[PDB]
């Protein structure tokens, strides 16, 4: 399914069909997207599961040469960072950075605390390594000095913002979507009917609340207006 | 109202810890 | 079963029988088919059973040779990969790649993640691999040079969407059915009222919720019109 | 009891006898054949129980010599396949292919998964074996080649649809039977008063339910028309 | 009791006295056979009992020689069956075949599935099986070649329809009966009260029930008519 | 309304695992 | 309304599994 | 209102489990 | 209102902690 | 309306079951 | 209405079942 | 209306069964 | 109407079988 | 109307015994 | 009418017996 | 009318020591 189709799914049960009122698909953008992964925090966290090929996301990166903290000598031997910040990826996949191939080449995508110790022993100098910083770009350190010479790479991994992973989607066969809601939306299907459920769940209630409808300069909420 | 993002996620947990409960009850039984 | 015996008995369960409805058979085929993903991991996920026959779609694929990254020779080997996107199976059937009949060849369908170091076993160099990657074409690799030639394939497997397979799905001896209602509906016999009675509770208390029908500049939906 | 007897119980049930009405006896052929697949599963899956002779069908079958994919030589040896698709059989009794004679033959009706590794002992290389492969028609093989001169088989199982099995019947002494409602509804007795209640229960819902009976291109479900 | 003590308790406990009545004596006769076998498999199948001389008939049959396929001669040893098909029985008594007096000759009466193997020790040669065919008939099959020279045997079983069997009961020393009305009710008395119940309560619901009664090409029921 | 074939063989099969179970508590012991 | 042959036999049928349950307990004891 | 399609096996599923427990109990005692 | 496609996922997933939970008790006795 | 034969006889039943349950429970020791 | 000489009967033989069930665990112990 | 001679003694009666109960499995313990 | 000198005594009493029960499983060891 | 002196001390008791039989089962186990 | 500072420290004290008995059973075992 | 701050730390509490007591019986045997 689409972003398209699963927004006016909810829209339609909802019953949200003019245009002047007071929900939008913008509401509906926001509530897909967190309780989509609410979702899969919920059932995917508890004991180890099959995750399929539908919740991940592939995002294209453009690797630029950055410095440690400036441009000192006597600081460290400099990184590479992606042109763009990163979506935060969630803790129950397997994450992949791969150099726009999937089955090929070993880019090891680790935690943020991991990699400030990493690359010491002698086998694992040429294998490149990330993790998203608190500056939320994704670094990449190696002791290989080849490694700096890479221009493009791909992450495949269940992001929590899946509306922010669609941004820097792929371009396909075709050509870059430019519509966001013509975009594939990320989850199994076998989890949509609870994700449209708690997203109806969670509107339909304040579809029904009263509004301040009175312009007097006076809160007519508690007069249910 | 309605929301429910607290009772389902109080409900995912009895489930798992009617879960970790059930699962430790399995014995792979010796001496035979 | 076809589509049209399973997509008008929820109409006619929902008395949906009126041009002028707010719900169109089109919100029916979308429920159809998530709910049915619902409802076989719901069986077949917890532990493992027999599946039947009913579950699974045959879909036939048109592979083309294509490269790793791009034309340059210091890449790796090139793989097949299908003409168009496949749909995404459930982990919980039989998925089958078999070369025009389903009685012979070992094209043995993985995993993305496996497929990556894969043939290495001297036994295993004339076994062809099937995995999905993240673009959504299923990529074809193998250590024998012979594998280069196939031209089409099946695959038989419990897929996600059964719209996305029912597109994609073999020709008949008569031909193909242009009518998407017109084809056989994958779920088992022994699962559709189960699957009726939960496509019609998602729409049936929507079937008598109010609507803003009055065109005033204003959301009308707390006012019960 | 044939179709009749259980078609025009559940319509007296409903008290469904005007021909002016919402619900036809082609909504309850749906119900009736769809719920029986529904009780028999639900009734012999748990553990393995004793099946009466009432819930199998025999069908007749005819069969045509197909080759494996096409004319070429290379492609493998050919099968016997049925020239109209069979129904799919439930996994709960004794499938049984036999050679119009049920106390005499041996073809052996199997899997298709395991039927792609099939005869390979010095023994088992004379035995018919039969699956549904995903064509939707009954193939056969043997090691022996005098298999190719099967005419005609039959198949007494318990389908999954018994709609498509009971207009595939095997030819009486009579002579054939025209209507299907004259033809014998498969269910045992003892299934038969929990098979009526979960029909009527499903559609004496839908027969209080209102109505769009106006012709005035809106939706007037939700005001109750 | 007869048949006629039966229906008519039915009837006067939901006081069905009327000829203009929706519910007439043969909706009866089929919710009291049906809830005979259901009533019958409830307590005899769970845990062995002992069975009463009650849910027993002694049907009578009429055997004649039959081919095995055809007329061809290499397809086997020839069988006799029934000239009219035999009632389905349970799996809950003692059915027993016998040469028109019970207490002489051993006709075994075994399953379907068991006859197709049987007669090859030496010492049951002599022994005469039957069993009920998907045909509907009885068949009869032994070594021995004097079995080709029965007339008649006589059947005592649990079957599953007590109208379908009763029809074919032996004829009385007094002579036939014509009505059904007039044959014995074949289940113990100690399981009438609860057949009774089972009936009265599946009718009186549906006895209240409203109608369709006006004739104005429209359905009715949503009005309660 | 009513139906009571389906209320009937779900408290008959609840009575049933009574029973079996009940039986399948009984021991005749030994070692005098 | 009435018609009581059902739970006359299933609050028989109760009874009969808690007899069951109780003297499935009696024991004849023994080592004096 | 009413449809009894998911009723029916929830109930059925339970009278199941009560069964596998109930012969998950049964032994063939030894040491006589 | 309507909506099932929770305490359907609910009330299976309590009664497959009750299967596993029944299944766990199955025990094949030895020393005879 | 009132008629309590068969209201007494299951109660007078099931009391029995008590009784019977606590005096399966009793013991005369050994081993002083 | 009212009528306190089956209900007083049953109560007080509930009692004596729960007291048959208390005196049937006194226990002198023995091994000191 | 009112009176408690039998709602007093009966329920004296049931917390006396429940303190014959508790003080049936008092211990002093041996093997020090 | 209202007095409470017998749901005094009598829950009271409920508090001191439930303490005496509990006091009763207190145990002080006896192995190193 | 309302007081709460008793039911205070009727609860605050009543947790106090259902603290106590938390802290008698607390053993500091042997042999290792 | 509200007051919540005695209804805070019951459920808050009984939540602790919850807990105190639950971590009287944690062991860390021997003889392996 | 609405506050979600005592029930759902209540709430989470009483699920955390199912929790702790799942864990507490979770054990790696031995004597094979």
């Amino acid at each position: 399914m689409t972003y398209n189709e699963l927004i006016y799914m909810v829209l339609d049960e909802l019953k949200l069909s003019s245009d002047d009122s007071y929900y939008t698909p913008d509401h509906v953008i926001f509530l897909l997207v967190k309780y989509r992964s609410f979702l899969l925090k919920q059932r995917y966290s508890d004991i180890k599961k099959q995750i399929p090929d539908s919740d991940y996301q592939s995002i294209c990166l453009d690797l630029i040469e950055v410095p440690a903290i400036s441009g000192e000598p006597c600081e460290g031997s400099s990184y590479l960072r992606s042109k763009n910040k990163v979506p935060t990826t969630m803790m129950i996949g397997n994450p992949r950075v791969y150099p726009m191939d999937f089955y090929q080449g070993e880019i090891t995508y680790i935690s943020r605390d991991r990699m400030r110790y990493v690359g010491y022993n002698k086998f694992l100098r040429n294998i490149i390594y990330c993790s998203k910083a608190p500056d939320g770009y994704l670094y990449f350190k190696s002791w290989n000095p080849q490694f700096l010479h890479l221009e493009k790479v791909s992450f495949n991994a269940i992001f929590e913002d899946a509306k922010e992973a669609s941004e820097m989607a792929c371009p396909e066969e075709n050509g870059t979507i430019c519509k966001l809601e013509d975009k594939e939306f990320p989850i199994e299907d076998a989890l949509v009917p609870p994700l449209i459920e708690l997203v109806v769940k969670e509107l339909r209630g304040p579809e029904y609340s009263p509004k301040d409808e009175d312009n007097n300069a006076k809160d007519d909420l508690p007069d249910a207006r | 109202f309605g929301s429910g993002a607290i009772g389902y996620e109080f409900d995912n947990r009895y489930l798992n810890n009617q879960e970790m409960s059930a699962v430790a009850k399995q014995r792979l039984t010796s001496l035979p």
